[PDB]
């Protein structure tokens, strides 16, 4: 078998992040929306998690490794003879 | 060179004798093989038998001659099969290839003119002998009669040159120079014809479209160049009477070339397409010879040369297409990079040769004319441009729809890539490959 | 201290890459004259390319050599560029002193 | 058969050539519709095609040969070729007219590059003295 | 919807669909292996008219305009404006206005 | 990652000397910044 | 030696130099024979000014004089250019160290060549060429210097 | 990886499901579109709409008119991507 | 095409070491930034002072 | 893609011209050349 | 099989209509948050005008099509792996008939797979036998 698929139980409109709240913003319209259940497991939590988050994934994914073996290389320099 | 005519005659009994078409083919590249050992040759004659010479501009002709003269056998194999009286064949073949080696070596412009004359009758031969389609018939008509019309009239300026010089050695003619204005026109027109001319073009397609591989691979291989070798010798003493006439000639055959590269770009058929480009590039070969610069002439040299090799490949190439898929459409012929890939390296090859991509003796050649041409008059840049431009863009055309597409739905299963034709494509590409490294033999003449 | 003034004033501003024009004036800056330390005959075999072969040029075929010596690390020949830019930087120095210098001998003299 | 055999009929002029010729090319009595023939034309050959373009042609329909999308028996435009996908056609009309393409590309040009000559009669610089060079007979005086 | 146009071509025009199959599927002319493919008119049609409209031509003015501008005027034009500027350019040089160093192309 | 560092050491015997004004220099570093600005914020849009 | 690199080139060029000049000693001078080649001397020929008027022998022997001329002199007006090629690269400041003093022969070379040969095209033999001169001195003669106009 | 003939019809029936508009407990596997389902002349093309999306390909404007039931649509899909076998 | 591909679920949660490859490529950037930051801050200001034409007193 | 993310970081930053990467070294160099020597209006505003 | 016609009903040319419309809104439109809101705010302007006369629905048309031809995104969202696909048909195989024509040894590689092509070549001339009886 190639993958799985749930049964769509769990696929709720009721996904928390803003949904609702276009929800209401469509509300003061108040149309309908019938296939804004596909975006649940889009919009999921763990999956992807804040933008915010996303960009500190990214924009920092090794900085603490850098600045840590900085400071070992400053050791090193200050230390090992180069001296100033 | 006597060795060589000899050697010929010899041959001509293989083609009574059942099953020769071998023995013949390996023969005439043998013999081949020796004209090439035979080598030392300035611009003065040289090799002076009886009244055979031969000099740089005769010997690379001859050896081209002899060279497409043995390919043919190569190419056409379909009279065998069909038994279509292979004996005719083989005799016609021969008898052509005689006449060739002796119209190159006339040291004589009559005996020139007279075997470039003879030459007439084997050609049609081969076309209508192993001519497909009806119009074979008008096809013959248009060639024959389009130059007997002007190729009988220099009779009267060669004897005309006979009165007031005493004779036909061409070195003897060099010492003098004619301006009466109409031997100028006698003589150049009916080139012309040959050559051929945009304005005369009109025969060529026709010749080409309907005759067997070998008669179009003849009829673009040397009748062209045969033209223009007689040109080479005989404007020495057109010089005055030339300047005062030429810019007509160079405008039509410029402009005239990109017409009928847009011609091909229109066009729909492979060999209308072949055909139209070798009458563009003979556009360019007629312009940088009227123009009589050495830079032009030893360059129309080079380019007649070439340009004969990639035009009979690509003649094999519409063989091949047309022997298979048995349609000269466009339109039928398409994709076959899927049937025949390690052919269509061949077909992207004898393409770029034409579109002049190094290392090619053609494009040694065009650096040569357009040098001349840029030189004797700017105002040619806004054409040569052009003129070049378009003639790449159709040759991209041609090796793009015929090889790329998806395939054509309706067509029938076909016989594979053959070592026959494969080794065809190589014996014309790689001498158009080899002869840069000596080109001093093939580009200096004059 | 711009360049869009010059459309306004072409004449008041001097112009790009301009030679003095009041140099005579020796009652300010501009009495002692320059110095050459780097021959051009060791300046030919240097091969040092016209456009740098001016007065910073002594430096310039010693960081040569430094970068001769020291090839395969030139980031260890540090000093030696330090100290030539410095020298050109010296010299730019002098250029925008030259700059102003003719633009004070101009200014005192305008509109007198 | 041959070409000649093939070749097309001179121009249909009264209403029963008409209906011989469309049967002729395959083509409904009104679906035929020759050429002007006015001196250069093909005379009784069908005047199809030349729309914006042959992609513009039906995307799924099946066709006998896609490559050109085409069906079986059909009679070939005159102008296959500079309408074909391969050559001079699109799939769906332009957004502008040919003026605004061309108008919005070279007006643009002509007005910036004259615009440019005019702002090179006016180039910026840093006030920067004119570079030394030792020379014979040239003595720079030094700020000292 | 012209009342069936499209259904009246439908018929017909339907049918050779099938045909088309037959042919391409026939398994003895593709047995043979001789090569060629199924007849089609249009291809036919289309090489026949393409070879073939000269007896269709008639010299009336449109043509003649038509030719006149394609070719004559450009190849007269253009041969005129070649011949006058060599006519200028030799002029000066059987002059003898340009010695032998301000001359370009001295070796052609 | 060490990118022109090694060319920059090596292909430079004459290094152009730059001592311009600081309104310039590192006016390319904000005019440079403002694009940045301007990519992530003109791409992140809110609803209505 | 002062620097390390070049001082490691040196190594690979005594490592290529190594096995050839080797060769050169070891397979070359034990299995050589000596010969000789030496070089033509054309004998001069009596040009179109003395042979006759229909001489045709001596005509075609005058033009392959001229030919050959034509060809060394063609040359020498290469071998000029790559003098001149040579300076231009020998430093990258030494442009005008010996460009003039070096090209202003290959200059002068190019006009004298232009004079006796140029100005004729392919099929020129000497007789075109020969009365070419004649033409000119006619014209200096009469004109004065060419570069004039007429009086 | 290759596309399994069960998955395509729990996928197909997992979006429809999931389609609100429709009957929500979703009516026999073979509900017509105008029939049970009720879907309108719009709300049929919707369905056609996100059935693309999430079956990666568009589906021909007439042969939605073809596509008359969710069995209609695996047959179509199984037609485009070898699921018989 | 590709060994994993899931079904409406984020990637299946990979190796360490993996991990490991791209954790350390960017730390490799970042220690040479901060590397050169210290060793030459001085370069992305202007290397030498900008002095005044106004502050220069007409000696 | 962690792996594949972060090289497109390297690609973007080099190209970016943040400092002490490819652009920095080489966007940098040309810029205050252009500053340093006479250029148009254009030219440098368009730079920039 | 069969291949459709190509009559069309005013119904057809109104919801392929709307089909188009829904592209456009993706094109111009891409985050599915922002989307949902004007695929539906869309439906309201397909809704509020449902049901009119024929006349009214031409002036519709009139209206519709050119909301869409001044509106369509420059750069329309083509679809990857269907036609006009930024990499679809990236390849053809030719007709099985190429694989009919191996060189012996050629076919000396799959032995099994050429016995069953075999045995399915003239199960197939019975097939196409069966096709209209030959
Ligand atoms: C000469 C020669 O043909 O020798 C055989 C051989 C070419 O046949 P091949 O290498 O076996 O082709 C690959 C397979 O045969 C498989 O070849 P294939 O059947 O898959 O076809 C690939 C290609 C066959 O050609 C190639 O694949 C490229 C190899 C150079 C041709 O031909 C095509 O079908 C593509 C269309 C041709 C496009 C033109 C490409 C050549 C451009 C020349 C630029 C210079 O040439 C060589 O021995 C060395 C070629 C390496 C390049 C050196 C330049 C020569
Ligand atoms: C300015 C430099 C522009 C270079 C392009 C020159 C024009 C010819 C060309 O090859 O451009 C591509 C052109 C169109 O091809 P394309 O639009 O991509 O696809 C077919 C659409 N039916 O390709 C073609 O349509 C082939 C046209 C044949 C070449 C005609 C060139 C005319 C030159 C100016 C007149």
């Amino acid at each position: 078998e190639p993958y799985t698929v749930p049964h769509a139980s769990t696929y709720k409109v009721e996904s928390v992040p803003q949904l609702v709240e276009v929800k209401e913003a469509l509300g003061r319209q108040g149309l309908k929306d019938p296939w804004l259940r596909n975006e649940v497991w889009r919009y999921e939590p763990k999956a992807f998690g804040t933008h915010r988050s996303r960009l500190n994934t990214f924009l920092f994914r090794g900085l603490g490794v850098g600045f840590c073996a900085f400071l070992a290389t400053v050791a090193v320099e200050y230390a090992l003879g180069i001296g100033k | 060179m006597l060795k060589i005519i000899f050697f010929l005659l010899f041959l001509i009994p293989f083609c009574f004798i059942n099953n020769m078409y071998w023995m013949v083919q390996i023969m005439m590249f043998f013999i081949s093989f020796i004209f090439l050992l035979m080598n030392n040759f300035m611009n003065y004659w040289s090799e002076i038998s009886y009244f055979l010479g031969c000099d740089m501009l005769s010997y690379g002709l001859i050896l081209l001659s002899l060279w497409i003269c043995s390919l043919m056998l190569l190419a056409s194999e379909m009279i065998n099969k069909h038994n279509n009286y292979k004996n005719l064949f083989l005799l016609n073949i021969i008898i052509l290839l005689l006449l060739l080696i002796l119209t190159f070596s006339s040291m004589s412009l009559f005996m020139f003119y007279l075997f470039f004359e003879s030459s007439l009758i084997p050609t049609l031969f081969l076309i209508l002998g192993w001519g497909y389609q009806p119009e074979r018939l008008q096809a013959g008509l248009y060639l024959l009669f389009y130059t007997l019309l002007v190729s009988l009239p220099m009779l009267i300026g060669i004897f005309y040159l006979m009165n007031k010089i005493g004779s036909m050695n061409f070195y003897l003619m060099n010492n003098f120079m004619f301006n009466y204005d109409l031997l100028y026109f006698c003589l150049l027109c009916a080139f012309l014809v040959k050559m051929p001319m945009f304005l005369v073009h009109l025969w060529l397609p026709k010749a080409h479209v309907e005759a067997p591989v070998s008669g179009s691979m003849i009829l673009a291989g040397i009748m062209l160049k045969l033209g223009g070798y007689g040109m080479l010798r005989v404007i020495s003493f057109l010089q005055l009477m030339n300047l005062k006439y030429s810019f007509v000639w160079i405008s039509i055959s410029l402009v005239g070339g990109v017409l009928v590269s847009l011609v091909c770009l229109r066009q729909t058929d492979l060999k209308a397409l072949i055909a139209y480009s070798s009458v563009a590039h003979m556009g360019i070969v007629l312009s940088g010879l009227l123009t009589m610069t050495y830079w032009g002439l030893c360059g129309s040299y080079t380019l007649m040369i070439a340009h004969g090799l990639c035009s009979s490949g690509l003649f094999c190439l519409a063989n091949v297409s047309y022997e298979r898929l048995g349609s000269r459409s466009m339109l039928i012929n398409k994709g076959l990079l899927n049937f025949m890939p390690s052919m269509t390296l061949w077909w992207f090859l004898l393409s770029s040769a034409n579109m002049a991509a190094p290392p090619t003796l053609n494009l040694l050649g065009e650096i040569y004319l357009l040098n001349s041409i840029v030189s004797w008059s700017w105002i040619s840049m806004i054409l040569l441009s052009f003129l070049s431009f378009f003639s790449a863009a159709y040759t991209l055309y041609l090796y793009s729809f015929s090889q790329h597409g998806k395939l054509f739905s309706g067509v029938y299963s076909f016989s594979s890539g053959k070592i026959r034709e494969y080794l065809l494509m190589l014996l014309h590409w790689l001498p158009l490959n080899l002869l840069i490294l000596k080109s001093e033999s093939f580009m200096l003449w004059l | 201290g711009n360049a869009l003034t010059h459309y306004m004033k072409p004449d008041v501003m001097p112009g790009p890459d301009v030679v003095p024009t009041f140099d005579p004036l020796l009652g300010f800056k501009s009495r002692k004259e320059r110095v050459m330390i780097a021959t051009q005959e060791e300046m030919e075999s240097a091969k040092l390319p016209l456009e740098f072969r001016d007065y910073c040029a002594h430096l310039a075929i010693a960081y040569q050599a430094c970068r001769s010596d020291t090839f395969p690390f030139v980031y260890k020949c540090a000093h030696q560029k330090h100290e030539y830019l410095t020298c050109e930087y010296e010299d730019y120095v002098l250029r925008m002193k030259e700059f102003e210098r003719e633009r004070r001998l101009l200014e005192r003299q305008k509109r007198l | 058969g041959w070409n000649k055999d093939y070749k097309p009929g001179p121009y249909p002029q009264t209403e029963k050539e008409r209906l011989a010729a469309a049967k002729k090319y395959y083509l409904l009595p009104e679906e035929y519709k020759p050429y002007a023939d006015d001196g250069l034309g093909y005379g009784d050959y069908p005047k199809l095609g030349y729309g914006l373009g042959v992609e513009a042609k039906d995307s799924y329909y099946p066709w006998d040969y896609p490559e050109h999308k085409r069906n079986q028996h059909e009679p070939i435009s005159a102008d296959h070729d500079l309408y074909s996908e391969d050559r001079w056609s699109q799939a769906e009309p332009p957004r502008y007219s040919n003026a605004y393409y061309f108008a919005c590309f070279l007006g643009v040009m002509s007005g910036c590059l004259a615009l440019y000559y005019w702002l090179d009669d006016k180039k910026m610089y840093r006030p920067v003295a004119a570079k030394q060079y030792p020379s014979p007979g040239v003595k720079h005086y030094t700020f000292e | 919807e012209e009342q069936e146009f499209i259904k009246r071509k439908h018929e017909a025009t339907l049918k050779l669909r099938q045909e088309f199959l037959k042919q391409s599927s026939n398994p003895y002319r593709h047995a043979t292996g001789e090569g060629g493919t199924v007849f089609d008119a249009g291809l036919a049609r289309f090489q026949a008219m393409r070879v073939s409209n000269y007896e269709h031509f008639k010299p009336t003015g449109k043509s003649f305009r038509t030719g006149l501008f394609a070719v004559v005027l450009p190849i007269a034009l253009y041969a005129w404006a070649l011949k006058a500027e060599r006519d200028g350019r030799e002029e000066k040089y059987r002059t003898g206005q340009v010695a032998y160093k301000d001359r370009q192309f001295k070796f052609i | 990652i060490i990118g022109g560092s090694m060319l920059n050491w090596l292909i430079f015997p004459f290094p152009y000397m730059i001592c311009l004004p600081i309104y310039m220099k590192l006016l390319t570093l904000f005019v440079c910044i403002v694009g940045g600005l301007f990519g992530y914020l003109i791409s992140l849009s809110n609803l209505f | 030696p002062r620097s390390p690199m070049a001082s490691f080139a040196e190594s690979v060029l005594n490592v290529i130099d190594g096995p050839i000049t080797w060769f050169r000693e070891s397979i070359v001078e034990p299995n050589q024979q000596k010969q000789n080649w030496y070089h033509q001397r054309f004998r001069r020929v009596p040009t179109i000014d003395q042979c006759y008027t229909d001489d045709a022998v001596c005509r075609f022997e005058a033009d392959q004089q001229f030919r050959r001329d034509r060809m060394v002199d063609n040359e020498i007006v290469n071998i000029l250019r790559q003098r001149f090629e040579d300076c231009t690269l020998y430093e990258a400041p030494d442009h005008m160290v010996k460009c003039r003093p070096l090209m202003d022969q290959y200059e002068k070379a190019t006009e004298n060549w232009f004079i006796k040969y140029g100005d004729l095209g392919g099929y020129a033999n000497a007789k075109t060429a020969y009365m070419k001169q004649k033409h000119r001195l006619i014209w200096e003669r009469r004109h004065g210097p060419v570069g004039s106009g007429m009086k | 990886p290759p596309l399994s003939l069960k998955l395509i019809n729990e996928r197909v029936l997992l979006v429809l499901k999931l389609y609100d508009k429709i009957d929500p407990s979703k009516l026999n596997v073979e509900s017509h579109f105008i029939n049970d389902l009720g879907l309108d002349s719009l709300d049929h093309v919707e369905v056609i709409m996100a059935m693309e999306d999430e079956f990666g390909f568009e589906i021909p404007d007439s042969d939605a008119e073809k596509l008359l039931k969710p069995a209609d649509i695996i047959k179509y899909v199984a037609d485009k991507e070898d699921v018989y076998e | 095409k590709s060994h994993v591909v899931s079904y409406r679920n984020g990637p299946p949660p990979h190796s360490k070491a993996t991990k490991i490859g791209a954790l350390t490529v960017g730390g490799a950037m970042w220690w040479w930034v901060i590397w050169h930051l210290w060793h030459e801050p001085d370069h992305i200001t202007g290397e030498f002072d900008y002095p005044n034409s106004r502050k220069w007193s007409n000696t | 893609m962690p792996l594949t993310s972060a090289c497109f970081n390297v690609s973007n930053l080099a190209l970016c011209g943040m400092p002490f990467l490819a652009g920095f070294y080489s966007k940098d160099m040309i810029l205050e050349i252009v500053s340093i020597s006479n250029v148009n209006m254009f030219s440098f505003f368009l730079y920039y | 099989a069969q291949v459709p016609l190509a009559i069309v009903s005013h119904k057809r040319q109104v919801c392929s209509l709307y089909k188009r419309a829904l592209r456009n809104l993706e094109s111009w439109y891409d985050r599915r948050n922002v989307y949902r809101y004007r695929a539906v705010q869309l439906r309201a302007r397909f809704d509020e005008n449902r049901s009119k006369d024929l006349g009214e629905g031409i002036r519709l048309l009139a209206c519709g099509q050119r909301e869409l031809f001044e509106t369509r995104h420059f750069q329309p969202r083509n679809f990857a792996n269907s036609a006009g696909g930024c990499a679809f048909e990236r390849e053809v195989i030719p007709p099985d008939w190429v694989l009919d024509y191996w060189h012996p040894l050629e076919k000396a590689q799959y032995p099994e797979y050429f016995a069953k092509r075999e045995q399915r070549k003239k199960e197939f001339v019975t097939w196409w036998e069966k096709q209209y009886g030959k």
